[PDB]
RNA sequence: GUUCUUUGUAAAGUGCCUUCGAAGAGUCGAGUUGUUUGGGAAUGCAGCUCUAAGUGGGUGGUAAAUUCCAUCUAAAGCUAA
RNA sequence: UUGACCUCAAAUCAGGUAGGAGUACCCGCUGAACUUAAGCAUAUCAAUAAGCGGAGGAAAAGAAACCAACCGGGAUUGCCUUAGUAACGGCGAGUGAAGCGGCAAAAGCUCAAAUUUGAAAUCUGGUACCUUCGGUGCCCGAGUUGUAAUUUGGAGAGGG
């Protein structure tokens, strides 16, 4: 409905229309500070889709955050080891970008949760994600049974520990034999497949 | 080090194993942990046998797919056959599964058949009522065993045709071996140029 | 469709009396959807082509289908969806002034 | 300080830029007489206010009790419908009768496709200046929406003059302003600096 | 356990006939690159570029073309032992 | 001869919350080398240690874009097996999971996308009162760029 005409538009990214708008906003954003205030979504249809309602306590963040491979931070580019690991220039950071931006305002609203995010806009250099808050500490939220899970504490910077949407799917978490790999979380996935497991009754 | 003949082991110890190795002490110590779980699970909740009804199902897999064995939950189709709806089953303690389709007769009369034997079974307990000691029952898997299908009666008179059974299998097998490449030179010899 | 009862040839496996059940509301993620389809269409009409579309419909009007399909194949992932593109641009510029 | 730096580089930008024809329809503005008519008409139609809604919920309390009202002790109401959703629907269901879309919304996604799916339903639509007077017709701070769909018996004289008015610069206009590119402002200085080039070479 | 509470024409559940049936994009997917995996014409993850559709999409452990079928339905979310 | 919008501010404004510690276990990023190969560079050690960020009594995963290919099972997790097997590997040294089967425990679900439009029906705050982890009244404000009821695919809704 109202909505999917904005939905469906949106599929239409490289449009005639859309191509103007990106163009003067990615300058918009460009301009003002790396993580400011954003006072209402710009893709609204997103942000209901993806769980924001238009309540007190819901917080929306812009942040710009640069492109490309994660340089390895060896000095000048000595690494003193096997040639396998010289490797400095491409080195890829196994993690996404919106990841990235999504600890960055994680960190700057300390005190609040972060739901999820969105991209709104790129360049070569930057890419520009618009990322969705939820504030535990209004009743509105702690009421409101449909979302009062976000005022546990067992969230608790979600975004970091890989909890949030993006961090799903960089861990590499889905059903099937294509991530049999890490299914359970790699890590402790390695840990019990590397474990000798001994009964008092040896078999 | 490579001694006199002695088969090739492939021991995989290699790695800081030492600092993973889980040695089950605890298995007695468990075990009691868990009698003690069930046991105040049972008096925690009302007189209702610690598990929820589950059905007779065929087993995949073909190596296994000649027994039967429980299943997680009822089909909606077979829960809707036995008189109820899906949602107040679960209520009375009987699992309902929607993952699962019916494709078989005989496993979807074998469930309903027991869905009424359960609801004979059954008292269940008004919500404003009286509620008699109902003298509580552990496991209602216990009390409604499953029991595996007979297949055919225990004897019978041959009635050989001289079938000559690799006739019949070999060429089956043959048949579908060559079955596409049969049609493909139904397209060369009906193009009739 | 019958299974043959053995456990050999095409159909193997043994019979049993099927009922095909009732389908599920899944298998219908390609819905129609009446609305949605005019969705689709307003939007079209507010929403010109991508430049690349472009070209691949000037490919279809001066150089063929084959060279058009070869790069709609180039473009997006698949032959598949190279052969959808190449047939949604013959709907639209069917639709369009050659009418 | 910075935000009005650049939120005048916002404006100015947005010009210099070409305008895609879809877009920039909004910067033809209904004009200022038929204006005045147009919400003069319109203020008329304010929905129920704080206070408005309190006396008929007490008045249709205290009568259903007594008087076995079956929810017909009010009026059928005549006002402002309002809400994006609300009013893309109603064009879907062709039940609005005239509706008027502020020009003035910052996501342009909520309102550029409006227009366009107006005229395939044959509803008069108006690009109208003015979020805030949107939102003092009914009584909200900004709606960014009004549709009527139904008009007292003596007051249907006043849209059909007044649809007509409309109708003439918007709707009739649709497939030339479709068509019709946007943008392509140069600056003062700049403009000022072809104008001394063509008044040097282009006219010499 | 039973005693003040009585909610309330307030809400819910099942049958039949019909019209529908809304379901998530710089994302899936593809190329290339690095790492990783038992995954080997490339298992996962990430970067850059291209980038969709709705009788579609993913998968069906050998790349691709052709024709089918089975199986579920991502790019949103909660959950105790 | 004015006040509403939008955005951006400041205030020792009313009220809040974040920092740090511990860190055995847990969720991620980053990440070697000794060592093995009787040398050694791919490989192994190891997707480990060291480093950084983040929780809880458990965390994580969790109700299929699953596994299968059989008469098909049906959230996740753990154990016995599968299995030192399929496969990877100067095919050398070595590495090496998953389906089924038995068992433990069991549990299911919800939002966006549907105009309520004969009635923002929704929510925070402040005040007064009372039976105060709150409730009632009143008033500001949030909100139509959308807060309640309804719907979540196993469906479900408009109708009769
Ligand atoms: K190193
Ligand atoms: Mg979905
Ligand atoms: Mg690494
Ligand atoms: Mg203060
Ligand atoms: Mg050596
Ligand atoms: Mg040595
Ligand atoms: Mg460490
Ligand atoms: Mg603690
Ligand atoms: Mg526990
Ligand atoms: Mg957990
Ligand atoms: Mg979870
Ligand atoms: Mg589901
Ligand atoms: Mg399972
Ligand atoms: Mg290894
Ligand atoms: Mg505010
Ligand atoms: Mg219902």
């Amino acid at each position: 409905g109202a909505y999917k005409y904005l939905e469906e538009l949106q599929r239409k990214k490289q449009s005639d229309v859309l191509r103007f708008l990106q163009r003067v906003r990615v300058w918009e954003y460009r301009q003002k500070n790396v993580i400011h205030r954003a006072a209402r979504p710009t893709r609204p249809d997103k942000a209901r889709r993806l769980g924001y309602k238009a309540k007190q306590g819901f917080v929306i963040y812009r942040v710009r955050v640069r492109r490309g491979n994660r340089k390895r931070p060896v000095p000048k580019g000595a690494t003193y080891g096997k040639p396998t690991n010289q490797g400095v220039n491409e080195l890829k950071y196994q993690r996404s970008l919106r990841a990235t931006a999504e600890e960055r305002v994680g960190r700057r609203a300390a005190n609040l949760r972060v739901l999820n995010s969105y991209w709104v806009n790129q360049d070569s250099t930057y890419k520009y994600f618009e990322v969705i808050l939820v504030d535990p500490q209004h009743k509105a939220i702690r009421r409101d049974a449909r979302y009062n899970w976000i005022c546990d504490p067992v969230h608790k910077h979600r975004e970091a520990r890989g909890l949030t949407a993006t961090g799903k799917k960089s861990r590499g978490i889905n059903k099937g034999h294509k991530f049999n790999n890490t299914k359970a979380g790699r890590r402790k996935t390695w840990k019990r497949q590397n474990t000798l497991s001994l009964w008092r009754y040896r078999k | 080090a490579i001694s006199k003949n002695l088969p090739i082991l492939k021991n995989h110890f290699r790695k800081h194993w030492q600092e993973r190795v889980k040695v089950h002490f605890d298995q007695a110590g468990k075990k009691v942990s868990r009698r003690n779980a069930r046991a105040t699970r049972a008096a925690k909740i009302a007189p209702r046998p610690l598990d929820l009804l589950r059905p007779v199902v065929r087993a995949p897999t073909v190596k296994y797919n000649r027994k039967v064995r429980a299943g997680r939950g009822f089909t909606l189709a077979e829960v809707k056959a036995a008189g109820l709806t899906a949602a107040y089953a679960r209520t009375i303690g009987i699992a309902v599964d929607h993952r699962r389709q019916n494709r078989n007769q005989e496993i979807f009369d074998a469930n309903v058949q027991r869905l009424k034997e359960y609801q004979s079974k059954i008292i269940v307990f008004p919500r404003n009522g009286k509620a008699p000691e109902a003298e509580q029952v552990l496991s209602a898997a216990a009390t409604f065993p499953i029991a595996q299908p007979a297949t055919d009666v225990e004897a019978r008179a041959v009635q050989d045709n001289g079938e000559s059974a690799f006739r019949t299998l070999r060429l089956a097998r043959s048949e579908k071996k060559f079955r596409g490449i049969r049609e493909k030179r139904a397209r060369e010899k009906a193009e009739a140029e | 469709t019958v299974k043959t009862g053995i456990a050999i040839g095409l159909n193997k496996g043994k019979k049993v009396t099927s009922m095909t059940p009732a389908p599920k509301i899944s298998y219908k993620k390609g819905a129609a959807s009446n609305r949605t389809k005019f969705v689709r269409s307003l939007v079209r009409e507010i929403a010109g082509l991508s430049p690349y579309e472009r070209r691949l419909i000037d490919l279809i009007r001066n150089s063929g289908e084959k060279r058009a399909r070869k790069v709609a194949k180039k473009r997006l992932g698949s032959f598949t969806r190279a052969k959808a593109k190449v047939e949604e641009m013959n709907n639209i510029i069917a639709a369009s002034r050659r009418h | 300080p910075e935000y009005v730096r650049v939120q005048r580089q916002k404006k100015i930008l947005s010009i210099r830029l070409k305008v895609p024809p879809t877009i920039a329809q909004f910067q033809y503005t209904l004009d200022r007489n038929t204006a005045a008519e147009t919400f003069k008409l319109f203020n008329k139609y304010r929905p129920e206010t704080a206070a408005e809604k309190k006396e008929r919920l007490t008045k249709e309390a205290a009568a259903v009790a007594e008087g076995k009202s079956k929810q017909d002790a009010s009026p059928k109401p005549y006002a402002v419908k309002y809400g994006l959703n609300h009013v893309v629907a109603l064009i879907e269901n062709k039940k609005a009768k005239l509706v008027l879309i502020a020009n003035d919304v910052d996501p342009i996604e909520l309102v550029v496709f409006l227009p366009a799916l107006c005229k395939k339903m044959g509803v008069p639509y108006a690009i109208v200046k003015g979020k805030a007077r949107l939102g003092t017709l009914v009584n909200q701070k900004t709606s960014a929406v009004a549709a009527l769909t139904e008009v007292r018996a003596e007051d249907e004289a006043a849209l059909a003059k007044l649809v007509s008015t409309i109708d003439a610069n918007f709707a009739d206009k649709y497939d030339e302003v479709k068509k019709h590119w946007g943008g392509g402002i140069l600056g003062n200085k700049a403009q000022a600096k072809m104008d001394k080039r063509a008044k040097n070479s282009d006219s010499a």
